[PDB]
RNA sequence: CCACGCGCCGCGGCGAGCCCGAGGGAGCCCCCGCGGCGGAGCGAGCGCGAGACGCCCCGGGCCCGCCAUGCCCCUGCGGGCG
């Protein structure tokens, strides 16, 4: 049981991460165009 | 050298500057006595009380 | 409760004995070895210089000016009188009034000498102490064995009771030990056999000479016999009249009750796979993963680890 | 033993734990409790009050079996009763036939009165008694009597 | 920012950008667990102890 | 170099392993340490480190002591890591179950006699590893003649006895005799 | 280095107890075996003399002696209760 606790936990930051890059990426771009504006 | 302090201050931070421990705060010496008999014959009563 | 059995001297079973309260005392190797260490001691005989050794002559410092050492020395000038001096006193010289006995209480003594009694009926114990008991047919060994008078008597007793080994493992034995404990009157060492314990019978005579074997009363059981080297696990034959007698030896002492038994190592072991305890026994968290590090731009399955997309 | 000692772990290093700046010498500080009043004051001071002095009155020859006084409290005299007679004593009661002891039999010439006493009324008997060893065991139903 | 001056011939500072922090937690980054160091080589570790802190992976 | 010396204030000495050279303490003390690793009960954390203590941290503890420690709770079974004692002075001795590293002879007599159950270690690891319907008790460290006399006698706030007889005037007559 | 005395620590036996004292026992390491030390303290002494708690530790409270002081009262510079 713990090593499928394991597999579905890994599975939930992985998702985390693949969406979080992508929501940090563009804070970083409007960050670097909101100074610009 | 007739007197130095230096190094006096490394070795009393070295392992001191201590607190001066409890139940020294809350010591009754040198408290008056008129108080500290009144602080007894109150105790002496109900749930402060601790005689038989 | 376990009863003993009685081999006579031909060596078949003749009797049996109820087991004495003595073997089930608790198995000390702690206290054995205190008590045999200080009562060891206590048989030493007391060594010293003379005195008057390097003291004798006269011998008095030269003194400065003389481009020599400052040491006493004799009228010709020869060193005298000093430790580094050829000719000259000890340091601290050996004295006789050094404490050569050490004291035990009488409780430690026979809390000794009832664990070493308790160490010779495990069968362990024995072999591992270097005798040689698988001939022997049960440990404790007890034996009806009348007054034994002869030599050849009492050896045929010991080969009936499987004991003739041993006693053949001393005998080949004896070697010219080495230093300079030949010159001191210890020439000669031969290997620890059976120890017999007697009660009302003549066996003294007929084992006495027997290589290795060594005789003792029922009354005054010795614990270094008991315990040769400070190891316990002495191969004991006994007389029936000694094992019957063992339970009234130890009535005798006035106000002694044998130590209580304890569990032992098998004991604790079983306890922690008893039922009871597993029942309490909680799984842990699984561990931590250490990974030693990589870099993780190196490999895109690296980098994929800290960021999947 | 001579092996296990610290001693023979300082071979090899000279001083032999004795210090370099001043090594042992014959007698430092002197023979014996010398220089308590001078140089080892502070010693003497901090560890030792009352060495310096005279007291009280002296008694060339004091009589040592004259000065016994041995003593016994309230609480264990109960236990000079032997157990078999102790536990009858107790639940019994009793004042017609009461347990008796007298405690200088057991070599106690005073009676004290530091714990309690079981109920049971006990007959005591004593050289001398304190004042709470007669309260204690008059309350109880004991009677302090005096011993010839 | 008043002890950092105190200590300013000890150290050096600045303002870090994001490549910057991003190339010392991947690159050089090493967790505290137990007391111990331990590498971060995955966004298992970082869920572990940061998981209350909504701290789940690497970015 | 790293300085290591700042934060951080050294290591501390604590006994980890039981110093008895008894075979059965050592055997008691590694099943305690067993049972304490599988389940981390803080009832056997102290006794494992109650096994591992001096003679002198580990005080006697009397039938009478146990008494009056056990009164509002006969039913739960006092474990004691020392030498349990007979107490002359108290008469009657109520049932109780006590377990002990030790029982003086007079004291086993009695507690069995009131009908209460003298146990053992290696019992209470058979019937409550964990410490169920168990109390850890202790007696009095400070009760040793060697602590009344620790501390600097002859110094104002000190309200201790000196070691020596010493008879005389100086420093002990009070505050000013010094 | 050894002896002896003191302090502290650890360990073993036993436990309000504990103890190879000198010795004695046909008796060698066996058995038996007092003081002593602890268990009560304090006061110059006369003398008097501890319970109320308390896992432990500490602090407080209370009790004992010494030192005062106020009452009460017996068998009375005596006892008691503060």
């Amino acid at each position: 049981e713990r090593a499928t606790e394991k597999e579905k936990r890994a599975a939930l930051v992985k998702d985390h991460a693949v969406k979080s890059a992508q929501v940090y990426a563009r804070y970083y771009i409007d960050l670097v165009e909101s100074e610009k504006k | 050298k007739n007197h130095t302090s230096k190094n006096q201050n490394r070795k009393d931070h070295r392992n001191g500057i201590k607190k001066p421990k409890k139940s020294a705060y809350t010591s009754h010496k040198g408290m008056c006595p008129k108080y500290l008999r009144n602080l007894r014959r109150s105790r002496a009563n109900d749930p402060r009380q601790s005689l038989r | 409760n376990p009863t003993v059995k009685v081999f006579g001297p031909t060596g078949t079973q003749v009797a049996e004995l109820p087991r004495p309260k003595v073997f089930n005392v608790p198995l000390r190797p702690d206290i054995i070895n205190f008590v045999h260490t200080q009562l060891r001691k206590c048989l030493r005989t007391p060594y010293a210089v003379s005195r008057y050794a390097g003291v004798q002559c006269t011998a008095h410092s030269w003194g400065p000016g003389r481009a020599v050492a400052r040491l006493p020395r004799k009228h010709g000038g020869i060193g005298a009188y000093a430790n580094f001096a050829r000719g000259g006193h000890m340091a601290h010289p050996t004295t006789v009034i050094r404490r050569w006995c050490r004291k035990v209480n009488l409780n430690q003594r026979r809390y000794a000498v009832a664990s070493a009694l308790a160490a010779s009926a495990n069968a362990a114990l024995v072999e591992a102490r270097g005798h040689r008991i698988a001939d022997v047919p049960s440990i404790p060994l007890v034996v009806d064995t009348d007054n034994v008078t002869k030599t050849k008597d009492a050896l045929a007793i010991i080969k009936a009771v499987g004991v003739l080994r041993d006693v053949e493992r001393c005998k080949d034995s004896r070697h010219i030990r080495a230093g300079r404990g030949k010159m001191r009157n210890r020439r000669y060492i031969t290997r620890k056999g059976p120890l017999v314990i007697y009660n009302t019978e003549d066996v003294a005579r007929g084992f006495r000479n027997l290589p290795g074997v060594d005789l003792c009363h029922v009354s005054s059981i010795r614990l270094l016999e008991l315990a040769p080297g400070s190891h316990p696990g002495r191969l004991i034959l006994w007389t029936k009249s000694a094992f019957a007698s063992l339970d009234d030896v130890y009535a005798a002492k006035q106000n002694y009750t044998l130590p209580r038994s304890c569990i032992t190592q098998t004991d604790i072991e079983r306890i922690l796979q008893s039922d009871a305890v597993q029942k309490t026994f909680v799984p842990k968290r699984d561990p931590l993963v250490i990974e030693r590090k990589v870099d993780p731009f190196s490999s895109k399955e690296a980098l994929a680890r800290l960021d999947p997309s | 033993p001579t092996r296990i000692r610290k001693s023979r772990k300082r071979r090899g290093h000279r001083q032999m734990g004795y210090g370099r700046v001043g090594g042992h010498r014959k007698h430092p500080s002197g023979r014996g409790k010398a220089g308590g009043l001078q140089h080892k004051r502070t010693s003497f001071d901090k560890y030792h009050p009352g060495y310096f002095g005279k007291l009280g009155m002296r008694n060339y020859h004091v009589r040592r079996n004259i000065e016994y006084n041995p003593t016994i409290n309230i609480d264990k005299i109960w236990s000079l009763i032997p157990e078999e007679q102790r536990d009858g004593f107790l639940q019994r009661k009793s004042t017609t036939e009461a347990p008796v002891v007298d405690v200088t039999r057991f070599g106690f010439f005073k009676v004290l009165g530091r714990g309690s006493l079981p109920q049971c009324p006990i007959i005591i008997k004593a050289r001398y008694f304190s004042s709470d060893a007669e309260k204690k065991l008059r309350e109880v139903g004991g009677v302090p009597l005096l011993v010839p | 920012l008043n002890a950092l001056r105190i200590v300013d011939h000890y150290v050096t500072y600045g303002e870090p950008t994001v490549e910057t922090i991003r190339n010392l937690i991947y690159k050089r980054g090493f967790a505290k667990v137990n007391g111990q160091r331990i590498p971060i080589v995955d966004n298992n570790l970082i869920d572990e102890q940061l998981s209350k802190h909504n701290i789940l992976c690497a970015e | 170099g790293i300085d290591l010396k700042t934060g951080i204030k050294k290591r501390k000495v604590e006994r980890k392993e039981p110093k008895s050279p008894n075979p059965y303490i050592r055997l008691l003390h590694n099943a305690f340490k067993v049972v304490y690793e599988n389940t981390g009960e803080d009832f056997t954390k102290v006794l494992t480190k109650r096994l591992c203590l001096s003679k002198t941290n580990r005080p006697v503890l009397s039938v009478s002591r146990l008494a009056h420690l056990m009164h509002k709770r006969e039913d739960k079974i006092a474990v004691v890591a020392s030498t349990v004692t007979n107490d002359e002075r108290l008469v009657t001795i109520p049932r109780m179950t006590i377990c002990a590293l030790k029982f003086s002879a007079t004291a086993r007599s009695r507690i069995e006699k009131a009908g209460g159950r003298c146990m053992s270690f290696d019992e209470l690891l058979a019937e409550k590893p964990t410490g169920d319907n168990c109390v850890l008790l202790q007696g009095r460290r400070s009760c040793r003649a060697v602590c009344k006399k620790f501390g600097s006698p002859g110094r104002p706030n000190s309200h201790v006895k000196p070691k020596g007889e010493h008879k005389g005037r100086r420093g002990a007559r009070g505050r000013h005799s010094w």
